[PDB]
């Protein structure tokens, strides 16, 4: 019965190694975390960020 | 080897009815379809036929956009004439480009004066004829004495579309490919 | 297997390298292109001769315009063009700086790429190392937003000389930088400012000496009158001193519409009721522009010539083909409107102007109008003189870094003091927190200090004096004192202190040179397989 917040930016940290994000990733993961909350969860397309 | 494509290369769809009495159907009219095809494909590229007398803000549609035509790479040519009504010359090309007008409806002739074209243009330099092509320029021709000058013919302006790849070389509509009727007569019963 | 093994096309002229000697030449390549633009920082600097391949010649030291239009053949240096660009196109300074700092970086982290440390773990101890300097400048930081305009009037001047300083037009900086100055006090809105930097125009002259420029409030044009017969200088009567400049779209020409059409002409009754029609349309067109009471006039394209001699009658001048493109910044400085036909044409949308005037140069067959005002208007445009064609372009490049520079200062008022200040500032700071945290990227803290050092090292390799001396009086004596304005003197004065030599840099620009180095190299440094196909 954790938070649906939290979820996103835990799997998305390991996404973010191996790059040139990895240590900048604390600003970063919160851009994307929020820019998909932000779309349709029924309707999630992949041309909405481009 | 050249006497069996003759059969089919040399004569138009009104022509390759000579041999049906002769040829074979399935050969003649399997070339016929051919054929018939390409001309409405002309058909529905006559998108012209007369002379657009054009203004400056329009250039920058009319001769360039529509020499993207479709953008198929759709190319349409678009000869431009830079008119001056004192020079001799330019009068003579504004005739070539009413009549090319009448038989070549798929390239656009274009007309507009040289005065309006160009901040201060040379009076000299005068007439002017561009060619645009897919909105690049094919040839920024210089007055016409290398087409003679003063004596320019019909048979020397449509001996210049076909070198910039206006017109194709056996075209039909050509004045040198286009023999009078009395002539190929006179081969006939000479034959 | 046979002989062929082939797995891509064209293998022959694509090549790879690998291990510790690849990543070698990439560091030691920084450093050609470092050690060209390395003179060329400070004011001490030199320029470079650029040649185009259509025989086109300028000369500049912008790091940017140096590196830009060149011939390239190593993926390495076309990354410090990118980068120089950078920081161009968003600051416009600092193109040298963040090279030179780039490079810098590079060539303290070979030594350790040396000793078996992973490259990925020496960005990392810069990025430790460059927040913890930037946020010890933030700390250290003056704000000049407290103080009032009169005084903020003169912070400008002091920024707007210390890039200017570095260039050729600092023969007068007190007169030049003036020009930079009041070209943004009349866009500024004296309260949440913002530059609105599209407005201001620039266009220099190539005539003259560069002594002789001098700013002024309108539009510069390249073009002559419709017909020379006109008066060239053109003052208001006895009321309404705006002139009502009436700006047009469609020009003196016939009525007819886009689209092809054929008028059929009957017999001689029509024929001769067209030419009534044509000529009552010049009566009605001269009779709705005097009913407008304008008295200059400006189409984009040409008028007609009975149109030419029509608008002489009546003492209307008229300037023909004007560009598209400048057409629209005429309207914003006059106060007007353009109108889209002549229909509309009323009193409201005239323009405004104080006054015009053909200024002849030379013996050339060519004309230019100046418009001027009297009052405070939106736009600007700058008048750059000079004795050549690539000095009137140095002089525009250099305005157009001094214009940027002080950009920066209008969005944001903390501003720092360069010059060598900084850096050894942000030097020992990270060094001081070296030895508390030595784990093991203590090294890559020491490499991060010593790279900050090579430009006041620069300054003073350039500027002839002893890199021993000036290094050792920086770092004994910031580590003795707090203030931390001091820094290296490179025009020979005697006294080392920054409030009196009237030098100030902006934070958004110094900023960005250790961002963009230290987020370069981290690029630079984990390219591990390099191919380069043959052109
Ligand atoms: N008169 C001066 N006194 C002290 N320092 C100066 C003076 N003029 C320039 N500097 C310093 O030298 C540096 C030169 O920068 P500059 O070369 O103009 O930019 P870029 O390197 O992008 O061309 C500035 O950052 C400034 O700190
Ligand atoms: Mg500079």
């Amino acid at each position: 019965k954790s938070s649906g917040r939290e979820l996103l930016e835990r799997c998305a940290r390991t996404a973010m190694s191996s790059k040139l994000i990895h240590n900048n990733a604390d600003f970063f993961v919160k851009m994307c975390v929020d820019a998909v909350l932000s779309l349709d969860r029924n309707d999630l397309d992949d041309k909405l960020i481009g | 080897a050249k006497q069996h494509e003759n059969r089919l290369e040399d004569k138009d769809l009104s022509d390759l009815e000579e041999l049906e009495d002769d040829e074979d159907e399935d050969f003649l009219e399997a070339y016929k379809i051919k054929r018939l095809n390409e001309i409405r494909k002309l058909q529905e590229r006559s998108k012209f036929g007369e002379v657009f007398h054009i203004n400056k803000p329009e250039y920058n549609k009319e001769v360039t956009l529509a020499s993207q035509g479709k953008k198929d790479d759709g190319g349409v040519y678009v000869f431009v004439h830079l008119s001056l009504q004192s020079k001799l010359q330019s009068r003579i090309l504004s005739h070539l480009f009413q009549s090319a007008a009448c038989k070549f409806r798929e390239i656009k002739f274009v007309e507009i004066p040289a005065n309006r074209a160009i901040e201060n243009y040379p009076e000299s330099n005068c007439p002017t004829l561009i060619v645009y092509y897919r909105g690049e320029v094919i040839k920024n021709m210089i007055t016409l004495l290398e087409l003679g000058g003063n004596n320019s013919k019909m048979e020397d302006f449509e001996d210049f579309m076909v070198k910039v790849g206006a017109v194709a070389e056996g075209d039909n509509r050509l004045i040198m490919n286009r023999d009078d009727e009395e002539s190929r007569e006179e081969r006939k019963l000479h034959y | 297997m046979g002989r062929p093994f082939i797995i891509v096309k064209d293998q022959g002229n694509k090549k790879r390298q690998h291990g510790l000697e690849a990543k070698k030449s990439h560091i030691l390549a920084a450093r050609s292109v470092a050690s060209i633009i390395k003179t060329s920082l400070g004011p001490r600097g030199l320029d470079k001769i650029l040649i185009s391949p259509d025989g086109e010649i300028t000369i500049t030291n912008d790091g940017a315009t140096i590196l830009s239009q060149m011939e390239l053949d190593n993926e390495i240096a076309k990354l410090l063009v990118q980068l120089s660009k950078s920081q161009d196109d968003e600051i416009g300074d600092g193109t040298t700086g963040v090279v030179v700092l780039a490079s810098a970086l590079l060539d303290q982290a070979l030594e350790l790429i040396q000793k078996g440390i992973h490259p990925i773990k020496i960005a990392n101890g810069f990025d430790e190392a460059a927040k913890l300097a930037i946020s010890k400048l933030e700390e250290t930081c003056d704000d000049i937003s407290a103080s009032n305009d009169e005084l903020f009037r003169d912070f400008l001047l002091r920024a707007a000389k210390t890039s200017l300083g570095s260039k050729i037009v600092s023969k007068d900086h007190d007169r030049f930088a003036e020009m930079a100055v009041e070209a943004v006090i009349n866009v500024m809105d004296k309260d949440r400012k913002d530059v609105d930097f599209d407005l201001i125009k620039m266009q220099g002259r190539v005539g003259g000496s560069i002594s002789d420029s001098k700013l002024i409030n309108g539009v510069i044009l390249d073009k002559d009158f419709s017909h020379p017969q006109m008066p060239k200088c053109v003052l208001p009567k006895e009321g309404s001193d705006g002139v009502k400049l009436a700006i047009l779209t469609c020009p003196f020409e016939p009525p007819k519409p886009k689209t092809k059409h054929k008028l059929d002409i009957s017999s001689v009754e029509e024929y001769q009721k067209l030419q009534t029609y044509e000529q009552d349309k010049f009566k009605e067109m001269i009779d709705d522009v005097k009913k407008a009471g304008a008295d200059v006039v400006i189409c984009q394209w040409g008028f007609d010539d009975e149109a030419n001699h029509l608008l002489l009658q009546n003492d209307l001048p008229a300037v023909r083909w004007v560009g598209g493109q400048e057409l629209e910044h005429i309207a914003i400085s006059t106060n007007g409107r353009i109108v889209p036909r002549f229909q509309d044409l009323s009193k409201d949308k005239l323009g405004t102007c104080s006054r015009i005037y053909e200024q002849e140069f030379g013996t050339t067959k060519d004309r230019m109008l100046i418009i001027e005002q009297s009052k405070e208007t939106k736009t600007v445009t700058c008048f750059v003189r000079g004795s050549n064609k690539m000095i009137v372009d140095e002089a525009e490049r250099a305005l157009h870094d001094s214009l940027c520079v002080v950009r920066n200062l209008v969005k944001d008022s903390r501003v720092v003091y360069g010059g060598g200040a900084a850096e050894v500032t942000m030097s020992l700071a990270v060094s001081e927190e070296a030895d508390k945290q030595r784990g093991i990227d203590q090294y890559a803290f020491r490499g991060f200090a010593q790279a900050l050092d090579t430009i006041p090292m620069t300054l003073a390799e350039n500027s002839g004096l002893d890199p021993i001396g000036t290094l050792s009086t920086l770092k004994s004596k910031q580590l003795k004192e707090k203030i931390s304005n001091i820094g290296v003197d490179c025009l020979g004065y005697g006294s080392n202190d920054m409030k009196e030599l009237f030098v100030v840099d902006p934070f958004i620009g110094k900023k960005q040179q250790i961002l963009l180095a230290t987020q370069l190299c981290r690029m630079i440094l984990k390219i591990d397989n390099v191919i380069i196909s043959g052109k």
